[PDB]
RNA sequence: GAAACAUCUCAGUAUCGGGAGGAACAGAAAACGCAACGUGAUGUCGUUAGUAACCGCGAGUGAACGCGAUACAGCCCAAAC
RNA sequence: GACUCGUACGGUCACUGAAUCCUGCCCAGUGCAGGUAUCUGAACACCUCGUACAAGAGGACGAAGGACCUGUCAACGGCGG
RNA sequence: AGCUUUACUGCAGGCUGUCGCUGAGGACUCUCACUCCGGGAGGAGGACACCGAUAGCCGGGC
């Protein structure tokens, strides 16, 4: 589906409606020195490693929509819930 | 020819004898060792754990 | 599954051991201090259990009495020398460096002094082929080129017992009795004629190997079997 | 001022240089000629054995003890295992090589008893060690106010139940407070779990 | 056992190798860290506590300091000269 | 340590199974082996960023191996609409 | 439970890079460790190989 790039709606934080920009939420990148990854070495060692010896899932047919809005004046963000959608593309 | 009363006829060898350190019938006269007490093998007693129950 | 039979020889038990008490000699070059005076009297031609080929008993001017692995035209009265200054003739042996090249050798040395190691089976021979001050190089029987110390002892003639492979044993008999003079388990039963539990290739309600035979380098023991590494196969092309 | 073997120890404190370099080269050869447990007249390492307890006195015994390095040479299981006991190639003995020499010195001399021991080096396959023993039942020791305590009756075998000096910290008996708590008294008493 | 199972669990158990004594082991702080102007070698018992901690964060696993007791005990080298 | 008191007319590993007449075509897949400009390819050391250090992120180089190419069926096998 | 395999997960083993042993002057010489041959003298090889450690690939042999 389509969607404009550029919308006014509520911004939570300002308490008050502006234009928000709306852009598709890019992954950040791991430090890999979180909790997690500890764990992951401390606790692997001979023979299978439990959890650590699984591998990635798979996909559901269509993702839902992972965005970001943005508030034009604070410049501050906020998420919202997504809905399914094959696919998504902006308008100007 | 059956494995079970005819072949027991050939059954004439010496192996286990009195042994001279235990006094059981259990010193391999081919092996010139103890299969009770370990003469001929060990300098120390033969004995094992496993021969009674775990807790005793 | 269980071990295969190629893993049961390395355990060296009885049925894999070649019959060693039953050996004559194990044919060495002796060792002279030097000079080449030493030589000795061809004094009879025996049967070697180990090689199906004649060996010839030897007395040396210092007594000692020792077999030697015979080449063709050796015969009882014959004498033989050893060392540096030795003729050039059949029988006896000398450093490659002192041996005329185009001539047949036999019991060659790898490593001069270790005896000979290259060329000792019935009727065959090495072939001396370039001198140097280096390297000498040597043709062994399989047909490759090797490169020698001109240092390392040899034998003139080709090995005695020529042609004994022209005969066939025409029955399991004969095979027989020369397998018990090997260090070798016989009959063979084929992997493809086993149960899968015993060989790679058994199993299956007929005669056919399961995969394909030529097996990596890199395969482990217990699983290297069929053609190991084999560059390529048939008679083809 | 600086005592002559204060000059051995702080040559020691780096045995891949200097004349303690060119020493080492050189003795090695001789080593890895000599046997398993070979006794030798005098401690390689003076400041070392003297610090340690050694004396030159009737009793008093060294020998340098040689073991080969690396993990533990494990044969691999012959009946079903989960894979996390399949192991063979990273199992690692929990008996430091130090330890294992000083017993093979101690079975050498049956009647001595292991005073304490102290690295001399190591190649690249093997380690070697130096050994210092005791005759329990010799007088000129029996009558030393500084190690006749060795002569008890509870102190023999001593290396083999760990009381060496390198038994002591191997078994994890080196801190008193936080970390020792599966280590002290004993780690049997403590259900094998330091 | 985890209602399968691989880490985990059974368990450092069973069993095996080596060795001491009438008891062993431990032990006079490179400690503790109720953080203190505080405690003062070590075992053990009671408690702290199924607490903190671990864990396909599943099933399960699991201390310590301190405190109340028992009994108390503190020393010898290496080196300097 | 066996083979081995052995050395290619050897001995190992496999298939077929006396003699006689013979044994066609196929290397795409799989296997084995050889080669390989280029692509891919771990760790150590090295460079950049980061941290008074460290974790960590990236880069450069690139072994065997793989991609790619070739050989091979008395190698696994195939020989249709 | 035995057996199979391009089932899942691992473990031996083989190949390969790297670190240690290990030294002198992306290709090269040397000798002194180390290895092998030689009864010895000495010869071959040589900082490689072996061995210890680690990394990648293959890996129903288990
Ligand atoms: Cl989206
Ligand atoms: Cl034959
Ligand atoms: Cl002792
Ligand atoms: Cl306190
Ligand atoms: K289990
Ligand atoms: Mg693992
Ligand atoms: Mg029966
Ligand atoms: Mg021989
Ligand atoms: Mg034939
Ligand atoms: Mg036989
Ligand atoms: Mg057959
Ligand atoms: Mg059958
Ligand atoms: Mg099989
Ligand atoms: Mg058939
Ligand atoms: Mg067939
Ligand atoms: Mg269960
Ligand atoms: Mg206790
Ligand atoms: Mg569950
Ligand atoms: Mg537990
Ligand atoms: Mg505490
Ligand atoms: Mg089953
Ligand atoms: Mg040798
Ligand atoms: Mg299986
Ligand atoms: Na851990
Ligand atoms: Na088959
Ligand atoms: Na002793
Ligand atoms: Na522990
Ligand atoms: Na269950
Ligand atoms: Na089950
Ligand atoms: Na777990
Ligand atoms: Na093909
Ligand atoms: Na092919
Ligand atoms: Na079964």
């Amino acid at each position: 589906m389509q969607m404009p790039r550029r919308f006014n709606t509520y911004c939570p934080h300002c308490n008050e409606h502006q234009e928000h920009e709306v852009e598709k939420v890019r992954s950040g990148r791991q430090t890999g020195m979180k909790w997690i990854d500890r764990q992951r070495e401390r606790n692997s060692g001979i023979g299978n490693d439990g959890k650590f010896s699984k591998v990635p899932g798979g996909d559901k047919p269509t993702k839902k929509t992972d965005l970001k809005y943005r508030c034009g004046e604070c410049g501050k963000a906020h998420l919202r819930e997504g809905w399914r959608a094959g696919r998504l593309e902006f308008q100007e | 020819t059956g494995a079970g009363t005819p072949s027991q006829g050939k059954k004439n060898t010496t192996t286990h004898t009195k042994c001279r350190r235990c006094g059981e019938k259990s010193y391999h006269t081919k092996k010139k060792v103890c299969s009770s007490c370990g003469f001929g093998k060990s300098a120390k007693r033969r004995d094992y754990e496993w021969q009674s129950k775990a807790g005793e | 599954g269980r071990r295969i039979q190629g893993q049961r020889r390395g355990r060296g038990t009885s049925t894999f051991r070649a019959p060693s008490h039953r050996y004559k000699a194990d044919l060495e070059h002796r060792k002279v201090e030097d000079g080449d005076v030493i030589a000795g009297t061809v004094v009879d031609i025996e049967h070697d259990p180990a090689r199906s080929a004649p060996v010839a008993a030897v007395e040396f001017e210092d007594g000692d009495r020792r077999l030697i692995l015979a080449p063709e035209g050796v015969g009882v009265g014959d004498e033989l020398q050893v060392g540096v200054s030795a003729e050039i003739a059949p029988g006896n042996t000398l450093p490659l460096a002192e041996i005329p090249e185009g001539v047949p050798v036999c019991n060659v040395e790898s490593s001069p002094g270790d005896g000979g190691k290259f060329a000792r089976a019935s009727g065959v021979n090495a072939q001396l082929l370039t001198h140097d001050r280096n390297v000498a190089v040597v043709k062994l029987p399989s047909g490759e080129m090797k490169r020698l110390d001109p240092q390392c002892r040899a034998t003139i003639g080709v090995v005695a017992g020529g042609g004994r492979t022209d005969k066939p044993f025409v029955k399991a008999g004969n095979k027989h009795h020369k397998m018990k003079a090997r260090g070798t388990k016989w009959p063979n039963v084929r992997g493809v004629a086993m149960n899968a539990v015993d060989h790679p290739f058994g199993g299956g309600g007929r005669q056919h190997p399961g995969k394909p035979k030529s097996i990596s380098r890199n395969a482990p023991p217990g699983r290297k079997v069929g053609d190991i590494a084999s560059k390529r196969t048939g008679r083809g092309g | 001022a600086r005592s002559a073997y204060s000059y051995i120890r702080d040559a020691w404190e780096n045995p891949g240089d200097g004349q303690l370099a060119e020493l080492q080269w050189q003795r090695q050869q001789e080593w890895r000629n000599e046997g398993a447990v070979e006794r030798i007249e005098r401690p390689t390492r003076l400041d070392k054995a003297r610090s340690q307890g050694y004396k030159a006195k009737q009793g008093v015994i060294v020998a340098r003890v040689s073991v080969r390095k690396g993990s533990a040479r494990k044969r691999r299981h012959k009946a079903g295992r989960r894979s996390k006991r399949q192991g063979v190639t990273r199992i690692t003995r929990r008996k430091d090589i130090q330890r294992v020499a000083e017993e093979r010195a101690s079975r050498t001399f049956p009647n001595l008893r292991v005073l304490n021991s102290y690295s001399v080096g190591q190649d690249g396959r093997q380690k070697w060690h130096e050994v210092i023993l005791i005759d329990p039942n010799h007088p000129a020791i029996q009558n030393d106010d500084d190690l006749s305590w060795i002569c008890a009756d509870d102190q023999a075998d001593r290396v083999f139940r760990g009381l060496t000096g390198a038994g002591r910290r191997n078994r994890g008996l080196s801190g008193k407070g936080k970390g020792s708590e599966k280590t002290r008294p004993s780690l049997r008493s403590n259900g094998g779990k330091g």
